[PDB]
């Protein structure tokens, strides 16, 4: 189903959809109905949420028909279904989103290790393909690590993450000295 | 004129206190009453801020 991911930091977009292209009443609310981010009219009502902070829309668009719902600075429990509701149907977006980590923070020296950390939103089963400036295809899940650590490393590392048919890229930067 | 939730210099209710809605399963479906009494709400400013 259409899903959107994240990047625990980054934004995300949501689509509604609205044949009379009017501006007509729609309401963003999660699994549950929860009220989240709803057309009254030509209003919206931020709902009562964990996203009464958050959460908004382009608001020009709705006189098109086309509602949007953005998830700003998401965090790894903005992740769940929505759903809108425009006239006599419920488009369900489902944001899984995440963030990544590596453990070595200011300090690192060659021959040394360093390890992965992505921190999953639950329900998840992704698959972590990882790069490096030297080719180092880590290839595996959620904890990768390699024993061999060195100055030729040195750059940031192109990690990524298969959540269910999509992925986002990601830093691992690396410094020495 | 116009307000939100609550008006004003406008109409009042003619006999008592009544509901405006339809299922309770999830519930937008505004409620409104009208509320069979009056009520004061006045705003005075005469000077007393001069300094903008």
């Amino acid at each position: 189903k259409k899903v959107v991911l994240g990047k625990k930091g980054d934004t995300v977009e949501l689509t509604c959809t609205a044949s009379q292209k009017k501006s007509i009443q729609f309401h963003w609310k999660n699994s549950n109905q929860i009220k989240i981010l709803g057309n009254q009219g030509s209003f919206l009502t931020k709902g009562p949420s964990k996203l009464n902070d958050r959460a908004d829309s382009r608001r020009s668009l709705w006189d098109q028909g086309n509602f949007p719902l953005i998830i700003k600075n998401l965090k790894i429990e903005d992740s769940d279904t929505y759903i809108c509701e425009v006239e006599d149907q419920k488009e369900e977006v489902q944001l899984l989103v995440f963030g990544l980590t590596a453990n070595s923070d200011t300090h690192l020296l060659q021959g040394q290790s360093l390890t992965l950390t992505l921190e999953s939103p639950p329900g998840s089963s992704p698959s972590v393909q990882c790069r490096s400036p030297r080719g180092k295809n880590i290839q595996g899940g959620k904890t990768l690590s390699v024993s061999q650590l060195e100055l030729q490393d040195s750059g940031t590392w192109t990690c990524t993450v298969l959540q269910n048919q999509k992925k986002v890229e990601f830093k691992i930067d690396i410094v020495v000295l | 004129v116009v307000s939100t939730q609550l008006l004003l210099n406008g109409s009042l209710a003619e006999g008592e206190i009544i509901i405006r809605s339809e299922n309770l399963t999830n519930n937008v479906k505004t409620i409104l009453v009208h509320l069979n009494q009056s009520v004061e709400i006045v705003c005075t400013r005469p000077n007393n801020n001069t300094r903008k």
